[PDB]
């Protein structure tokens, strides 16, 4: 999903169905502006959740005293510099596979060996 | 409060032996061990009357009255 | 035995000398222009926003470690949470390290 | 010396051993009850009632 | 106690102050005695523990159009406790104990 | 001179501490049985360090002899009988 | 003497299988238990090898 | 005598409130009838409420 | 404080590896201290509840 | 477990899986609202097969679309057509309903409303598929152990 | 100074999978909870996309907007600042029909009792609104399962009152009492002599009865506040 609003409005877009041509629009309930829509997309619910799982990256990391360090090789540079956290999406069954970010490249790396990811 | 007079496990007199414990100490500056020893105060029941005690009379005495 | 209790500072040479080492007034935040913004935080008030707080640290935590900040006042850096809590607070139990 | 208590030599005790001094004080004022009419600290005796 | 007798104590007089009449500088006096059969005299803590009184010391604002206020117990090695100054010899002086 | 600062528990999460400053402080390149186990100090990340452990204690847990040899809620209890023993409480 | 020796590797031995557990469950090997959080099963293994260690 | 009628509502419920008050002070909901002192006024409810109280 | 960030090791959440003689550790000895709390706060909410358990 | 069954622990994994409390909420990743508006066309390119096969052998322009976990569904040991055939009672005929087979990479169920103000409706009807719909086992019996007393 | 502690929540309508899922506040002496945007409405950020703008400071994180949809449409029904004070107004109470009460009075609420930290001061609503928005972004966090709920028992997050803010706390109640005398001697004055006694016994009363409270009128007053030093030993001491 991607939230876009009415322009002269800045108020937000409601959908509306052009019977007519069968196609998606936005229509503002502020104002009488209407615009086409980017995606059929509407509505997302996500009862599993993979996005908050690295919050916080902030290129300071590395300054985090509190963090712990590893001398595992980084994928793009190899670099035997790193810092690690696991769960930062905090639910009640969240696995413990450790996320490692380079203290060189910055890149993502996760530690998990069942499943084969890329950030 | 000041050196009690006799040890009180086993009696023997330690009232007597307080002063030159102090001077055993200061002017002949030897250790609290060979203090002890020198006086004559042979089994530690004794040994930790002197050693141990607190002369807190001195403290007292400096109140005016 | 070493715990100590914060007794009360005056937060104001504090905001000042915040906004001379890059505090922006959070009147002029704008939140898509400045979205890593590290927001500042001075006895529990949001005064505004710095972009750069790892050089605003090491200067507050050495103005405080010279004497210049009174060393009762706290100041925490939460990296991950983009946020600078600051404490002139009476009240805080500290202790010495 | 059973069950948390304990057996103390006597022959210590006599020489001084765990003795402790005590003390408590009393304490009175002389209350004054309206005007000119005072409480008096005095030893006294079977004077009416 | 020093941060509020110092500080705090003046902050408290200017807050609530003027009238329709204002409040200025606090000044806070060593512990005394307003005592009859004579008139004041300065009080020691020893002294205040034995007659019962209040080891406390005035409290004195200047009223715009000086005053006294009332008496603030002090606590004792505080700033304005007499204790605070003083020496071992002093204190055996003072019948107070040193430690 | 900026050799020691005051640290609350809010300031303490943005911190890691030395327990010992020598036992916390150089690297691995025999050991007493006697002794305790203690851990390490493979960080390297220290920004402070500990003055002296028995610096968590208290006044009436602060006279226990040996307190690290006992079960703690004995300690505890030794907290509270300090208080209905005897002595010169001052010298006036 | 001997036996503290052999009571000091026991605690180590103990150490190092938490470790492995530890390790395990960091690359998503590790399976949960039924009716169980990766977690929950995670640390029952080691509070049982913590506990085992000191009962023997 | 003189009754104004709607002050006559007035002293009733101060009657009211008294022989009530003094079976039980410890009303629900209501201003405890304090005592000169700011005491609360023990209520014969109140000698009776168990642990101390003549039955207990 | 004196622990890193994300540490589930035994030394980490409360393992004592010493014995009473050879005397715990400052992280062993607060650890201890924690729970041994948890035991005097249980017993004495213990000893109240089945008070009232007894006399009902 | 019955007389006869006592040492047979398929027999108890059997009575386990009959009585341990599924919801439809515990098998899915994403409940999705779509605006598709050709009922033989699909503006996802994945479901382009799942179409073909489930029209061989009128409907909304909104599309409901449910994506199943595949670990999930093996540890509560479901079927597609199993959870399928449970949202087909639910609603009756009500709900148009198209899924994928065990086999396709991705799980999906695809579900459109039947014969002003609509997409509003679907927001509803994924609330009642998540909350109110009982897959399989009773009420209440939340986790099922097995043990061998 | 001052001494009024008026505590505000931002409470999140609605469990977990319960549809209009809507998030209200908590505001002083206004008898009714109100949907966040009414306050933003009246606090000048009229927009909901500005509304939006305070509360999540990402444009990415979809996740914590769809969260926020609701409360656009629960407030949708005002749409301006005046719209949005009347509406607060009306929930205050006064049947004061209009302007110069309803509104004002919201208006009042908003400047003094409505995050009385920050400022108290008229021209501040950028800085309430941007403070009322990271709230709602720190509630949502948790309610996304992002944030761990705080904990109530960390130590940093406590205070000690000492026995200067104890003092502090009496000399203050006793020298505003104390204002109020001399302002009865002023009002009688149909035309110096002020009571020493107040202050000085006010002080000697709590610290012998240990009852934090005015004056022999001390229930509900915090007992135990003052207790004779133990005696014993010294380390007891
Ligand atoms: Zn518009
Ligand atoms: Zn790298
Ligand atoms: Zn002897």
């Amino acid at each position: 999903t991607t939230f876009r609003f009415c322009r002269d409005c800045n108020n937000m877009l409601y959908p509306r169905e052009d019977k007519e041509n069968n196609r998606l629009l936005f229509e503002c309930r502020t104002c009488s502006y209407v615009e086409e829509a980017g995606s059929p997309l509407v509505y997302r619910h996500e009862l599993i959740t993979n996005i908050g799982e690295t919050a916080g990256v902030v290129q300071d990391i590395g300054s985090d005293p509190t963090l712990p360090r590893s001398d595992r090789e980084c994928p793009k540079c190899h670099s035997r510099e790193n810092v690690f956290f696991q769960s930062q999406q905090r639910r009640k069954d969240t696995s413990m596979v450790l996320f490692f970010v380079c203290l060189s490249c910055s890149h993502i790396f996760t530690s998990d060996q069942k499943n084969k990811r890329t950030q | 409060m000041i050196v009690p007079v006799r040890c009180f496990s086993c009696g023997k007199v330690v009232g007597d032996k307080w002063e030159s414990y102090l001077n055993l100490l200061q002017e002949d500056e030897l250790d609290e061990g060979t203090a002890l020893s020198r006086l004559g105060l042979k089994r530690y029941c004794c040994r930790r009357m002197i050693l141990t005690h607190v002369d807190l009379i001195e403290k007292f005495l400096r109140y005016n009255p | 035995l070493m715990s100590c209790i914060s007794v009360g500072t005056d937060p104001m040479p504090i905001i000042t000398f915040l906004s001379e080492w890059g505090m922006e007034p959070l009147e002029d935040y704008v939140p898509h222009q400045s979205p890593d913004a590290t927001r500042v935080f001075v006895n529990g008030v949001w005064h505004g926003v710095h972009r750069n707080p790892a050089r605003l640290m090491e200067t507050l935590r050495t103005l405080r470690r010279k004497g210049d900040i009174n060393p009762e006042v706290s100041m925490i850096r939460d990296i991950r949470e983009k946020e600078l809590k600051i404490f002139t607070d009476a009240g805080r139990v500290y202790r010495p390290l | 010396n059973q069950e948390d208590s304990m057996i103390m030599n006597q022959s210590s005790i006599d020489r001084g051993l765990f003795r402790s001094l005590f003390f408590r004080s009393y304490m009175d004022q002389e209350k004054k009850y309206g005007m000119s009419i005072t409480e008096t600290f005095e030893k006294p005796q079977r004077t009416n009632t | 106690f020093n941060q509020f007798v110092d500080y705090t104590l003046q902050d408290i007089i200017c807050e609530d102050s003027t009238l329709i009449i204002s409040f200025g500088k606090i000044y806070v006096t060593k512990p005394m005695v307003n005592e009859s059969d004579g008139v004041t005299h300065a009080l020691y803590p020893q002294e205040a523990r034995l007659r019962n009184l209040t080891y406390s010391s005035g409290l004195f604002v200047d009223v715009k159009k000086k005053v006294f206020i009332g008496r603030l117990p002090i606590m004792l090695r505080s700033k304005n406790c007499y204790l605070s100054e003083a020496t071992e010899s002093d204190l055996y002086k003072l019948k107070e104990c040193p430690f | 001179e900026g050799l020691v600062e005051y640290i609350d528990a809010e300031e303490e999460e943005s911190i890691l501490i030395a327990m010992q400053p020598e036992d916390l402080e150089p690297a691995e390149a025999d050991v007493d049985p006697a002794k305790r186990i203690r851990v390490s100090h493979h960080a390297t990340t220290f920004t402070h360090c500990e003055i002296h452990p028995s610096m968590i204690l208290g006044v009436a847990a602060s006279i226990i002899p040996f307190p690290d040899h006992n079960q703690s809620p004995r300690n505890t209890y030794q907290s509270a009988m300090g208080k209905q023993a005897m002595g010169v409480f001052l010298t006036n | 003497g001997p036996t503290m020796r052999e009571i000091t590797e026991t605690i180590a031995e103990a150490k190092k299988k938490v470790l492995d557990v530890t390790k395990e469950a960091q690359a998503n090997l590790l399976t949960a238990k039924h009716g169980m959080t990766l977690r929950e099963s995670f640390e029952d293994n080691v509070v049982r090898f913590l506990n085992e260690a000191r009962d023997k | 005598n003189g009754a104004p009628h709607h002050a006559i509502e007035e002293a009733e419920s101060l009657l009211q409130f008294h022989v009530a008050t003094y079976m039980d002070n410890d009303i629900a909901g209501q201003p405890q009838a304090l005592q000169k002192s700011g005491r609360p006024v023990k209520s014969i409810r109140a000698r009776l409420k168990g642990k101390e109280g003549r039955i207990r | 404080p004196h622990f890193s960030k994300d540490d589930y090791s035994p030394e980490s959440k409360g393992f004592v590896e010493n014995s009473y003689l050879r005397g715990l550790t400052p992280q062993e000895f607060f650890f201890h201290a924690m729970g041994g709390r948890e035991g005097l706060i249980d017993t004495a909410v213990k000893t109240a509840e089945t008070g009232y358990i007894q006399r009902r | 477990l019955e007389p006869g069954h006592a040492a047979d622990q398929e027999q108890a994994k059997l009575i386990r899986s009959a009585i341990e409390h599924t919801t439809l909420k515990s098998v899915t990743i994403a409940s999705e609202i779509y605006y598709d508006p050709d009922p033989r066309s699909t503006v996802i390119p994945e479901d382009e097969e799942i179409i073909q096969l489930h029209f061989s052998l009128q409907q909304s322009p909104w599309l409901l679309r449910l994506e199943l976990d595949r670990a999930a569904m093996n540890d509560k040991d479901l079927t597609m057509g199993q959870v399928g055939e449970r949202i087909k009672q639910t609603f009756k005929n009500d709900l148009f309903v198209i899924w994928s087979e065990d086999n396709d990479e991705k799980l999906i169920i695809r579900c459109r409303v039947v014969r002003a103000e609509e997409d509003h409706m679907l927001k509803k009807i994924e609330n009642t598929m998540l909350e109110n719909i009982t897959l399989r086992g009773v009420e209440n019996i939340e986790r099922v152990v097995m043990m061998k007393y | 100074g001052s001494r009024f502690i008026s505590t505000l929540q931002v409470k999140l309508y609605g469990r977990e999978g319960s549809s209009a899922r809507t998030i209200k506040a908590t505001l002083p002496y206004i008898k009714q909870d109100i949907p966040i945007v009414i306050i933003f409405r009246a606090l000048g950020i009229i927009p909901d996309g500005e509304i939006l703008e305070h509360i999540c400071y990402d444009v990415n994180d979809w996740q914590m907007l769809e969260m926020l949809k609701p409360c656009v449409e629960d407030g949708f029904v005002i749409q301006d600042r005046e719209t949005a004070l009347d509406f607060i107004g009306r929930r205050g109470t006064a049947l004061g029909i209009k302007k110069e009460k309803r509104i004002q009075y919201a208006k009042d609420i908003l400047q003094k009792e409505f995050l009385p930290h920050i400022t108290q001061l008229e021209g501040f609503e950028s800085r309430k609104a941007f403070f009322l928005g990271y709230m709602i972004n720190r509630l949502l966090l948790c309610a996304l399962d992002r944030k761990d709920q705080d904990d109530r028992d960390h130590f940093g997050k406590k205070r000690l009152d000492l026995a200067g803010p104890l003092l502090a706390q009496l000399f203050k109640t006793l020298f505003k009492k104390l204002t109020k005398d001399i302002f009865r001697y002023m009002q009688r004055t149909v035309e110096l002599a002020i009571n020493a006694k107040t202050i000085t016994s006010g002080l000697k009363y709590a610290l012998a009865t240990g009852n934090w409270g005015e004056q022999k009128k001390a229930m509900s007053s915090r007992a135990g506040v003052s207790q004779v030093l133990n005696r014993y030993t010294y380390s007891s001491t």
